[PDB]
């Protein structure tokens, strides 16, 4: 035979490799009066409808412990934050002596010095601060706030909001988001109905050291996610397949009055204190926490070699590295969440468990990484509805096991909602043999 | 190319090519009927890397677009392979794998060739 | 399908030196899907040629692999003398992936 | 980084049944690396024997039906482990037996192709007599 | 294009038809001899919507060229209306105002016809 | 062209006419395999005299190619001179310097010359 | 105001008022 | 700016030798300006001579083998200086001289062409009579 083939170019010839960029992120139409940190000043373009193409016959390669997109995501949500923070307000006088005790949750009474808004008069200032944003310096204690060795807090500038909405990330001109869409998926290795996007699903920016919060649902498997389970360190995520819910209250009036402390800048703090006075509380029914728990240790089971689970408590000590952070009404709390996790499973209720929450005014959010702030208390009694989704379990090294609930990287808050997708670039210009003779 | 700004979606790659260069013509009949540093930066990045596969096929005169047929032997020490051999037991993307340690020189060869032609019937 | 062969089948030299083996297949694979490997008897092999002239990270930057058709080539400049041992070849195109039948390297 | 061991060296009867392990310290699963299981006979050049690849468990015509391999991947006190299992051990299958982890996850690489792939790291090899 | 990157000038909008051709040739004649953040932001959309429509001059094989004429049977239903009917009677403005509810299907039809003329030659 | 982006590079200035277009193919040959706000911003400006100067090919039908002859009357005006006497007696920057008055006129021509063209197959 | 004279190349030894970390409370420093 | 002076009025015997100066108060060296040495006899129209131009020294075929140029350019107590030189002044080279320079930098300025000039800054004219 002779087959003199020959050449022929193709454009849009599909064809990609496993690159990576930085993205864009994009809303809904919602963003004008609003300014949340998340996307507003960020991301002007909002995408109106999906375009999803499925691919037939492809199983796509994915890693999501060595994906950037999370990454690059985590970076860009700091940047975000702070370039939504720093032409805020900052409050530098309030590194002083805090005369501080109780006064009838028994946070404290503490007043200090300040200056007002002119500076040769001088202000003395009532305040209501917790002790857990407080420090003992060494009746009538006198203590100081908790972050004046590292950086200068400012305040959130009440007119930004915080409400996580869902934010996509949609790639440029050139490539392409593979989402995944296989059903009990571990996040590693192949996938079967692996279809193109141009922007992944509506993820919320959600912030949550021990368990994670409005997720997406999983729908039949609950799916145990780490980078490497001999390895005790690496986080373990939990991804549920039913919405456990939550009600996260503060029931108690607190009143919201500001200091001139400079020009325009009208620090704003907590007053009288009524209502149920006692801490705020989460509450979690028993009938769907103990039937997703025992899921969770049946597929546990499948995985850790079929052995005794223990979830013990927390290893306690700071209260943000150990605790469930938490992002309500512009307040941040601190659940211990001890009487969750503990059970050895190889007999509780149908009823009600209620977690006590330690709530925090100047959050170091992000540990060092990123820049502090006041968060200001809002009016009153709050109520935020909240769909309890994944859990981060910390394996031990000690015939029993344990799931120690800590928490790890921050970016971990994510990877439940970026193990479906993948960053692919095209090349479309494909050199293919045919037979033609022209041009 | 069916992008914000234009560049080619992927149109059924597990598709094998008997039917994917028919959903590429397809492709392209609904591509074009469908059409803060952070995003500014990636599509100037996005017109640089498209004017240069533009330029790939202006520089083979094909003017910038598709199925543009050149005149190059494609040697068999390329591909020993025949046509329906890989054209209906295969998809494009394993078969630039099998070529990617040839696509500057087949670059090279239709650069020649497109200048051979243009210098030909600058003579003719 | 394939019974590979290479050139030679045993070979010396010394160090400092620079030394040629190539592999050749029955058939002629195009995209370059060959694989080269070292072991001293009695150790494991060590890949260090994939696709071939792609070398690892931690592959000693004096190998280079070379391609032509259906010859397929190795170089080591400057040899050193622990690299002495069996070399094999490998296509790793058509399944079972069939290799070479080995190439002791020694001193004379 | 990935390193490979597996089972020591077993010498058994003409007739019986033979299982090799595979422990992998280093890989992350066998889910997107893959598999090797490659024969050596004494002096002989070394004979590729089956694999595991996303999950897809071969062997060659040559051993079809009689040779069974496995694999399970990561979990707490194991590494991932699979393990070359053979019945009827004729004096032909007295070799040095290998098992081989591939990376199997940016498919532009090169070590590997469509199933068939280059062996990136080895392990200590098994004598088996008959 | 007459712009400073290069994009036409609106020659002689309010003349009808039988001249503003010819204005728009002379438009083309003088045109190319003639030829912080918000100026890189705005340049770069010119680029890309200018881009964008070379591609639509280049997905009809008119290649970045005025008075492209294709291959496309026009409907009487996209209009009735004779040639010198609209061609000495109107201007273009509001002719676009007309058929702007069929843009997207004369891009749809263009498109395949295009494909469908290359693929026929590329049979020939 | 030869750049990250891509235009063209200085293939062999110094080199007298003959010998120049050749390495001016060769330069093509060898140019396409070869292929914070300041680097940004100077692209941009990049992408914008690129698209220029590609227009300007665009609109003498030359379509962005390199040896892309049109039908003008070169006037003697523009230059007396033979073409071996240019053509093996100096180099393309000091030719730039002799007729750098008349390349808006030039541009002029080219394109009443290129809408010429089309408009008579237009006709015919 | 720098209250600098030298203490032992004589560059000079010199303390002087700061302030801390705290407003109120204040810092000597050498 | 830019200023030319040269040497004064000199009147000679014929058959002497004569030369010109030509200090240049304003340029920054003679490699990249040029400068260029034209007669011009009483009455009569301005006639070339002579030039410098990247250092090569050049005369007409009126002046080959004759008259000889030559310039120093900057130096610290002196201006950049060039000279014209003649040897047997004949009654037809009773003339005026002139030295002038030109900026031969930006190549597309159009005051240069390949070694000839427009000449941009004049001095105040020597006459020399024989
Ligand atoms: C993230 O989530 C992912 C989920 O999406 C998750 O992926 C899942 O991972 C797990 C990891 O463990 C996977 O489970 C493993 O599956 C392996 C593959 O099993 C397939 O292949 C074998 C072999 O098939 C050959 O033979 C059959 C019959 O002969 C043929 O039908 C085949 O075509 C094939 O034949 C070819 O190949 C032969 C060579 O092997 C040739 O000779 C032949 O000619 C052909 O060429 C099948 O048996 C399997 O069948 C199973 O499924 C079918 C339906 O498909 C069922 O009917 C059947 O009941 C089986 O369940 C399947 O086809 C398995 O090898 C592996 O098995 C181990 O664990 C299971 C526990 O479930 C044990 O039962 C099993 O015995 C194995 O344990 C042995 O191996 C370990 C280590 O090797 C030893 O330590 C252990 O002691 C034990 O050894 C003992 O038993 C041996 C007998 O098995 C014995 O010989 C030994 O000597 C010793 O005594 C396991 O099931 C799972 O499939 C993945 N699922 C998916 C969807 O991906 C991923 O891991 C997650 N990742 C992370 C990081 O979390
Ligand atoms: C930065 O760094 C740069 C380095 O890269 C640096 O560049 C250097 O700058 C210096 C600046 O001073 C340059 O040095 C000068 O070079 C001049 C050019 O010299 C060339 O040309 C002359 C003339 O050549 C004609 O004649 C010969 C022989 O007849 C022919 O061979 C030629 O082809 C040519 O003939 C044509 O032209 C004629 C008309 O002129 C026609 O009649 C003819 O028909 C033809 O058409 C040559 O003589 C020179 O020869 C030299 O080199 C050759 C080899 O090439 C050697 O063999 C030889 O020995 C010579 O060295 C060369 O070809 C010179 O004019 C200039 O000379 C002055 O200074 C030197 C000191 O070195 C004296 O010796 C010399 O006498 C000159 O001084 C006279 O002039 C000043 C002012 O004019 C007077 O004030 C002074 O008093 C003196 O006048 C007296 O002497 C006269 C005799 O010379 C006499 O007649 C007078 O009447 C009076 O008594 C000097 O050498 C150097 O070349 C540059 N180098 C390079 C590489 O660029 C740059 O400056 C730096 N810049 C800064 C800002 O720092
Ligand atoms: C998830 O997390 C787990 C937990 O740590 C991690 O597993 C560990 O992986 C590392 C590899 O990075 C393993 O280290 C290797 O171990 C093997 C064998 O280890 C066994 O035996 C030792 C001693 O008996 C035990 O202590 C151990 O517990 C295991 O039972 C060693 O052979 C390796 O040695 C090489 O590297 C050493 C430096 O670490 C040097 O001594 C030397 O360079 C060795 O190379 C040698 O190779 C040949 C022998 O193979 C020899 O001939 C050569 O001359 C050369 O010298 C290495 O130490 C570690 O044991 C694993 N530990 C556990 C508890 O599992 C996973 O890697 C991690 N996975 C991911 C994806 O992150
Ligand atoms: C490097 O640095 C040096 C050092 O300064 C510098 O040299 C100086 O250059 C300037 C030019 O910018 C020279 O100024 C000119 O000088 C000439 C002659 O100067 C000589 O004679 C005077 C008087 O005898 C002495 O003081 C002097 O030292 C020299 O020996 C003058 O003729 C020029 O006059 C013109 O400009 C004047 C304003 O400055 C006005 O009076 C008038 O506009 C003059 O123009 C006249 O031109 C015709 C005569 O030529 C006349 O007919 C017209 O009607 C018109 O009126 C001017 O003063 C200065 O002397 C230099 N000094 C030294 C010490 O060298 C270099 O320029 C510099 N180079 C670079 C590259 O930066
Ligand atoms: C087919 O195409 C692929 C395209 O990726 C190609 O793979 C590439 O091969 C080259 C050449 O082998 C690799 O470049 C080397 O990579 C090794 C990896 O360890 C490095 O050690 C090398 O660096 C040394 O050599 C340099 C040049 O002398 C020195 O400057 C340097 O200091 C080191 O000494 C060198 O970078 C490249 O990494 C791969 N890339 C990939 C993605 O595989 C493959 O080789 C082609 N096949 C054939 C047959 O041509
Ligand atoms: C996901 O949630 C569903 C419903 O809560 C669980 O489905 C039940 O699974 C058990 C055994 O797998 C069956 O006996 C039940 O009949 C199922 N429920 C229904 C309504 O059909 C499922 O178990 C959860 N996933 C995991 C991995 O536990
Ligand atoms: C969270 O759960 C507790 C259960 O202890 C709820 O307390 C009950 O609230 C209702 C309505 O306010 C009262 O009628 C009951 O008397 C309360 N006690 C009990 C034991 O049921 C609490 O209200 C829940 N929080 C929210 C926001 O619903
Ligand atoms: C992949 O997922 C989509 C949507 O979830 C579903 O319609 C499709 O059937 C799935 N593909 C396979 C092969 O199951
Ligand atoms: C989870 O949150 C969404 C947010 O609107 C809500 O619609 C949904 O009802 C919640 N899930 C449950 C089980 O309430
Ligand atoms: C809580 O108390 C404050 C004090 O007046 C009051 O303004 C506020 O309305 C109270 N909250 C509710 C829910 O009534
Ligand atoms: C949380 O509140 C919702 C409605 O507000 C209620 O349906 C649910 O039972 C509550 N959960 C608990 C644990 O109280
Ligand atoms: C572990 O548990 C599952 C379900 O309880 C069971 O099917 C499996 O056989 C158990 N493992 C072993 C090794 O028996
Ligand atoms: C393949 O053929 C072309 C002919 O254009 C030749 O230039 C090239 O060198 C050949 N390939 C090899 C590897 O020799
Ligand atoms: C592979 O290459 C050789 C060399 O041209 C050729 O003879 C052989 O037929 C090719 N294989 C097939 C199946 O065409
Ligand atoms: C007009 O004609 C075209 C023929 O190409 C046809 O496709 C189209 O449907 C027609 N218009 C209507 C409204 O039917
Ligand atoms: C308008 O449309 C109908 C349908 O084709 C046609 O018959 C009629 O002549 C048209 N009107 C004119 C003035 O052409
Ligand atoms: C040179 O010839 C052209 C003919 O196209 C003419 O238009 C032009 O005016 C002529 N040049 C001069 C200076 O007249
Ligand atoms: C220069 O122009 C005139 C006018 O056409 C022409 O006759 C003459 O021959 C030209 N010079 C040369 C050398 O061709």
């Amino acid at each position: 035979a002779t087959n003199n083939l020959w050449v022929t170019v193709y454009y849009g010839v599909p064809v990609w490799r496993d690159a990576d960029t930085t993205l864009f992120c994009a809303s809904d139409a919602k963003a004008t009066e609003v300014h949340n940190v998340w996307a507003t000043h960020a991301c002007v373009p909002t995408d109106p409808n999906p375009q999803e193409m499925h691919l037939k016959n492809v199983t796509e390669n994915f890693n999501m412990w060595k994906n950037n997109m999370v990454e690059q995501m985590q970076e860009d949500v700091i940047s975000l934050w702070d370039q939504s923070l720093k032409p805020c307000v900052k409050l530098t006088p309030l590194c002083v002596t805090l005369n501080c005790t109780s006064a009838t949750d028994d946070v404290r009474n503490c007043s200090f010095n300040m200056t007002t808004e002119l500076r040769d008069k001088q202000q003395k200032v009532y305040a209501l601060f917790y002790k857990l944003d407080i420090v003992p310096i060494d009746n009538f204690s006198e203590y100081r706030l908790i972050n004046c060795n590292t950086s200068v807090i400012k305040q959130a500038c009440p007119k930004v909001s915080f409400d996580p909405i869902p934010i996509h990330y949609c790639t440029p001109a050139g490539y392409a988001i593979l989402r995944c869409n296989d059903k009990k998926f571990n996040g590693t290795g192949p996938c079967k109905n692996v279809s193109s996007v141009q922007c992944t699903h509506g993820i919320k920016p959600v912030v949550s050291t021990q368990l994670l919060l409005n997720g997406s649902l999983a729908e039949e498997g609950i799916i145990i996610r780490s980078e490497n389970l001999t390895n005790n360190a690496k986080t373990i995520i939990v991804h549920f397949n039913e919405s456990v819910k939550i009600n996260c209250t503060r029931p108690s009036n607190n009143t919201r009055t500001g200091i001139h402390i400079g020009p325009g800048q009208v620090f704003y703090k907590t007053g009288d204190i009524i209502g149920d006075i006692r801490k705020a509380y989460c509450n979690i029914s028993g009938a769907q926490w103990h039937k997703v728990l025992g899921r969770v240790a049946n597929k546990l089971k499948e995985h850790f070699n079929n052995k005794t689970i223990v979830f013990k408590p927390s290893s306690g000590g700071d209260p943000e590295i150990t605790m469930h952070h938490f992002n309500c009404r512009g307040e941040f709390f601190y659940c211990n969440t001890t009487k969750l996790f503990n059970s050895t499973w190889g007999t509780r209720d149908n009823g009600t468990i209620t977690i006590p929450c330690r709530i925090k005014q100047i959050i170091n959010m992000w540990q060092g990484v990123g820049q502090a702030m006041y968060a200001p208390p809002i009016k009153g009694v709050i109520k935020c509805l909240s769909n309890i989704t994944g859990i981060l379990l910390t394996r031990d090294g000690g015939n029993n096991e344990t799931f120690r609930p800590g928490g790890g990287n921050i970016k971990d808050n994510w990877r439940n909602e970026l193990y479906k997708y993948k960053v692919v670039q095209i090349e479309p210009l494909g050199i293919a043999p045919t037979k033609c003779k022209r041009r | 190319g069916l992008g914000a700004m234009i560049f080619g979606f992927l149109g059924a790659a597990g598709s094998t090519m008997g039917a994917a260069s028919i959903t590429l013509t397809v492709q392209a009949r609904q591509l074009l009927s469908g059409i803060g540093i952070k995003q500014l930066q990636a599509r100037v990045l996005a017109v640089e890397r498209y004017l240069q596969d533009q330029k790939f096929l202006g520089l083979w005169g094909c003017s910038g677009k598709i199925i543009c047929c050149t005149a190059v032997p494609w040697n068999s020490s390329w591909s020993n392979k025949t046509f329906e051999e890989i054209w209906n037991n295969m998809t494009w993307i394993e078969w630039e794998r099998e070529i990617s340690n040839y696509t500057s020189q087949i670059y090279d060869i239709l650069t020649i060739s497109q200048t051979q032609q243009e210098k030909n019937e600058k003579d003719l | 399908d394939i019974q590979m062969t290479q050139s030679p089948s045993t070979l010396s030299a010394s160090t400092g030196d620079t030394v040629r083996i190539s592999c050749r297949a029955s058939q002629s694979i195009t995209g370059n899907w060959v694989a080269w490997y070292q072991q001293r008897p009695g150790k494991a092999p060590r890949l260090l040629i994939y696709r071939g002239a792609a070398l690892l990270g931690g592959v000693p930057s004096r190998f280079r692999g070379s391609a032509a058709g259906t010859d397929f080539t190795l170089t080591i400049g400057n040899l050193q003398a622990e690299d002495f041992g069996t070399f094999y070849c490998q296509q790793y195109d058509t399944y079972p992936g069939t290799f070479g039948q080995g190439t002791k390297v020694e001193v004379k | 980084q990935i390193h490979l061991v597996q089972s020591g060296t077993e010498v058994k009867k003409p007739g019986s049944s033979v299982t090799v392990s595979c422990k992998a310290y280093g890989v992350n699963t066998f889910g997107l690396y893959a598999v090797n299981w490659v024969r050596q006979a004494p002096g002989q050049s070394l004979e590729y024997i089956g694999q595991i690849w996303r999950w897809k468990s071969s062997a060659s015509h040559h051993f079809r039906g009689r040779v069974l391999i496995s694999a399970v991947d990561l979990t707490g006190s194991s590494p991932p482990i699979s393990s070359l299992e053979i019945k009827n051990l004729t004096s032909d299958d007295t070799a040095v037996y290998f098992c081989t982890t591939t990376s199997t996850y940016d498919r532009w690489s090169g070590l590997h192709h469509d199933g068939v792939m280059a062996f990136s790291s080895w392990g200590q090899g098994t004598l088996i007599s008959v």
